[PDB]
């Protein structure tokens, strides 16, 4: 039983071995003050931050171990015994280090018999914290991730942003996410997803839907259903006149043939059909 | 214009018909034009095309122009009769000819979304039988799917009626459930206010059935675990925890909009409890989101005289002053849901909290008087200063933590003579602040906290006589006389309320079926006291009790006679009718009046002889 081990289980967190599930004697939160309780009245405070870090990160070696710490724990379910530590404020910041720093190994495995794919399940324990302690720090991270992710993972880990990064760092996200679009056309789709959900700048969005109908003859015939739809849904305050305009020139100057063409103004009609603000600006 | 002016000319006739006997003898029954233009619909199936084509814009028309108008802003039957035909042709229409199916759907979508100023409830009605017909032909809709899209912009209770009706499609298309989660999630993030209320009461309806909706996985279900491919087939460790880790998602999503306005705080108190009573896993994350939100408000020195911050509820923003979170509402919530931890869920250092916090509650603002507050002749309450708006809030969210604590200390105990002293003391507070609102003039009305099943309870309670000798704490309350009829007022209230809208405000708020069951406790025991002030009051409870069962609940209107009644066993249905049951109601109230009017007292009262 190390300072991990032993410092769990005095506060109420039994680990089991196996598939089975983490056991958890108190209420979840209850848990929580007593492991913050714990590193608080330990001789070494400063220290023992990274001691109980270390352990989590040894004992997280087994590939089969660290799947129990990723999962639901067991009493009425509460979370993994990964996202109750995340919660602790002092345990946060170093454990999500940790994450990210076991993810590479799994960045690239494929699903295994369970389904269960490890890259996926880690980045899913940052979704919707309570506060991140160290902000600035986790973008960064993301960021650094989504550069190098698979490119069938990274559409769903720049889809989750908004779920994991708090709403102080939407800024940071826009200047990057900004760049990497004109890097790849083959982001366009779930890059203008996020965009939708974040807190942007008039003037940001404004340098986007030019970047966007500019490259947007590389863009898959698939996607121009759904990349057309950001550009009319952002216009609900008045820019309505100066992004139809624009929308129109491109659309003029610039199976397949059908069903893209259908599709394409099934979303241009209902656009017109139910607001206003468009039809009258095309008017 | 001619034939629509024959549609209201036909049903107008054939309710003078049934308005006298005199013409029912001299008139034979007369075929209607409601009848004639419901054949056309029939003997449309031998394809006519040019007859479809009018009858859809007919059917419109009589919805457009006879449907409900003042019904949402404060003869109106052959308003609803014409409206009524012109949703049978159109829902009837649909279920023959095939090719203008999609035509039609495309038509009452249309006034969906679109209108927003003028009710859509009976569109939302038409579409919602669209779906009942034959849900296997609309699962694949992409109209259907594209209105999630607007559903931000949406009113919140356009968004509500959408839902309702689109969940017989949320248990086939996989695609339309993930296609609806997606747009809710993003709705989360959204700047508009009505988006996130939306988003709410979609997270909020999810969580309510997911072992029901939920019971097949869906793909951000299953996600929630990391597993993207999985399809028809499940091992359960890793289903059952596919299930409960993206539960929690939800839950940890909704939390954060605690954070935000009040009028999300409070949809969102309201929804805590219906998810509680069925999703039952969720209990201690519910319990500790509500635990978390308590403890920023609460006081936790003992002989702190305010034991909840109340200044922390109002928010100061340029000369501008609203209430942020409903301190009142947050208790209630954990009224309930902790009455429903401790009466159920025993098949624990949590809730045990929460039960001590809520004493320590109880005892402070009984103790503590309005130096502690600072009001009164200090604060004068002028709703055109910022000092007179702030303390207006505070007022009423004494009034409703009040309410509250008198409906939580009531379930506490029953049998303890000290403890009805607090629910008395909990009033005295309650109405020294109901004093002061009213005599300041002010600008009450729906304001009561009490959930019917507690007004019902209560005012049983009250008048129940059959009171055992270890039962005389109740005297406590029965001899104030002022608590007397603020119980009655309440339920006085409801039932006003319920008339007006079709809802109440507590818990169970709208359920047709558990505010109907309510009404028969509430009418029983208001029939007794007043064949036992108090009597004029119950029966004017009496009344308005009566005529809401007939206009809402009239097809109960038989078992609702019958929970007047006693017992009467089985062989009696077949003996028993809904005029067998009628009269006998109208003997014992023409009785009452008739030994009103044949009394000798020098003043015979108006008002017990009217509504009688």
């Amino acid at each position: 039983g190390s300072v991990f081990v032993k410092l769990l289980k005095a506060s109420g967190l039994t680990l089991k071995t196996g598939e089975n599930q983490n056991q958890l004697g108190v209420d979840q939160v209850i848990f929580q003050r007593k492991l913050f309780q714990a590193l608080r009245k330990h001789p070494a405070y400063p220290k023992v931050i990274e001691e109980f870090v270390n352990g989590l990160e040894s004992y997280t070696e087994d590939s089969e171990s660290l799947r129990n710490c990723l999962l639901s724990c067991e009493r009425f379910y509460s979370k993994s015994l990964i996202k109750l530590l995340l919660g602790i404020d002092i345990l946060q910041p170093a454990i999500i280090k940790m994450l990210f720093e076991k993810v590479p190994q799994f960045l690239f495995e494929s699903e295994n018999r369970d389904g269960i794919n490890m890259a996926r399940l880690i980045i899913n324990q940052l979704k919707w914290l309570d506060r991140i302690v160290d902000g600035k720090d986790l973008t960064a991270q993301m960021m650094q991730l989504i550069s190098v992710a698979p490119v069938n993972l990274q559409h769903d880990f720049i889809t989750s942003l908004p779920e994991i990064l708090g709403d102080s760092q939407h800024a940071n996200v826009g200047k990057e996410l900004g760049e990497l679009l004109v890097q790849n056309t083959s982001l366009t789709v779930p890059i203008l997803d996020v965009f939708s959900s974040l807190r942007l700048d008039p003037n940001f969005l404004s340098k986007i839907r030019q970047l966007v109908m500019g490259k947007l003859s590389s863009v898959r015939l698939e996607d121009f259903p759904v990349i057309v739809k950001f550009l009319l849904h952002s216009v609900t305050d008045t820019t309505s006149l100066e992004v139809i305009a624009e929308l129109r020139e491109n659309l003029n100057v610039q199976n397949s043939d059908k069903d893209c063409i259908v599709l394409v103004f099934d979303v241009i009609k209902s656009a017109i059909r139910y607001e206003k603000t468009i039809s009258e600006a095309w008017f | 214009d001619l034939l629509k002016t024959s549609v209201v000319k036909s049903f107008k006739d054939l309710q003078l018909l049934q308005g006298s006997k005199f013409l029912q003898t001299l008139v034979p029954q007369r075929t209607c034009v409601s009848t004639m233009i419901l054949e056309v619909v029939r003997n449309s199936v031998h394809s006519w095309d040019h007859v479809t084509q009018g009858l859809i814009e007919f059917g419109f028309i009589l919805m457009d122009s006879y449907g409900p108008k003042k019904i949402l802003d404060g003869s109106k039957m052959t308003n609803q009769h014409a409206c009524k035909l012109g949703a049978n042709i159109l829902l009837e229409t649909f279920k023959i000819h095939e090719m203008i199916r999609q035509e039609i759907l495309e038509q009452v979508l249309n006034r969906v979304v679109t209108r927003t100023s003028s009710p859509i409830n009976h569109f939302l009605d038409l579409f919602s039988d669209i779906i009942m017909y034959a849900p296997l032909i609309l699962q694949n809709c992409s109209k259907v799917t594209e209105t999630f899209d607007y559903l931000t912009f949406l009113p919140l209770q356009t968004v509500q009626g959408l839902l309702k009706a689109v969940q017989p499609l949320l248990k086939i298309s996989m695609s339309m459930r993930d296609s609806l989660i997606l747009v809710l999630r993003k709705a989360m993030f959204a700047s508009q206010l009505d988006a996130r209320k939306s988003a709410v009461a979609g997270f909020l309806l999810l969580l309510k059935n997911f072992k029901v909706l939920g019971s097949l996985p869906s793909s951000q279900c299953t996600q929630s675990i990391g597993v993207t491919q999985v399809r028809v087939d499940v091992h359960s460790r890793y289903s059952a925890v596919a299930n409960e880790t993206f539960c929690l998602e939800i839950i940890d999503s909704l939390k954060r909009s605690l954070g935000q306005q009040a009028d999300i705080r409070l949809m969102l108190y309201d929804g805590f409890y219906d998810v509680l009573r069925r999703n039952s896993q969720l209990a201690s994350s519910i319990m500790q989101t509500l635990f978390s939100q308590l403890k920023q408000f609460y006081e936790p020195e003992p002989d702190l005289l305010p034991p909840l911050k109340l200044g922390a509820c109002v928010l100061t923003q340029g000369s501008q002053i609203f209430l942020q979170e409903p301190l009142d509402h947050l208790l209630s919530c954990i009224q309930h849901c902790l009455a429903w931890y401790k009466s159920r869920v025993v098949p624990e250092e949590l809730y045990s909290e929460l039960d001590d916090m809520l004493e320590s509650i109880t005892v402070r603002m009984i103790k503590s008087e309005l130096e502690d507050f600072e009001l009164d002749k200090s604060a004068d309450f002028s709703q055109n200063t910022n000092v007179g708006i702030k303390n207006n809030i505070c007022a009423c969210l004494i009034m409703g933590v009040c309410e509250v604590l008198m409906e939580y200390n009531f379930s506490i105990s029953n049998f303890s003579k000290s403890k009805f002293e607090e629910i008395l003391s909990l009033f005295t507070c309650y109405k020294k602040f109901s004093d002061i609102l009213s005599e300041k003039a002010g600008k009450k009305v729906s304001d009561s906290l009490l959930s019917l099943k507690f007004v019902s309870d209560l005012l049983t309670a009250l008048f129940r006589d059959s009171i055992q000798s270890h039962e005389e704490s109740l005297s406590v309350l029965r001899s104030s006389g002022e608590f007397m009829h603020y119980a009655v007022n309440v339920t006085l209230q409801k039932i006003q309320q319920l008339i007006r809208t079709g809802h109440v405000s507590g818990p169970d708020g709208q359920n047709p079926d558990k505010i109907f069951q309510n009404l028969c406790d509430i009418t029983r025991v208001l029939l007794w006291r007043y064949t036992s002030s108090i009597s004029l009051l119950c029966l004017e409870g009496l009344q308005k009790t009566f005529s809401v069962v007939l206009q809402f609940y009239q097809p109960k209107v038989q078992q609702f006679l019958q929970a007047l009644d006693v017992m009467g066993t089985e062989e009696e249905e077949a003996g028993v009718t809904v005029t067998q049951r009628a009269s006998f109601q109208i003997r014992q109230f023409q009785r009452s009046l008739l030994n009103l009017l044949s009394s000798e007292e020098d003043d015979f009262n108006s008002k017990e002889a009217l509504l009688l």
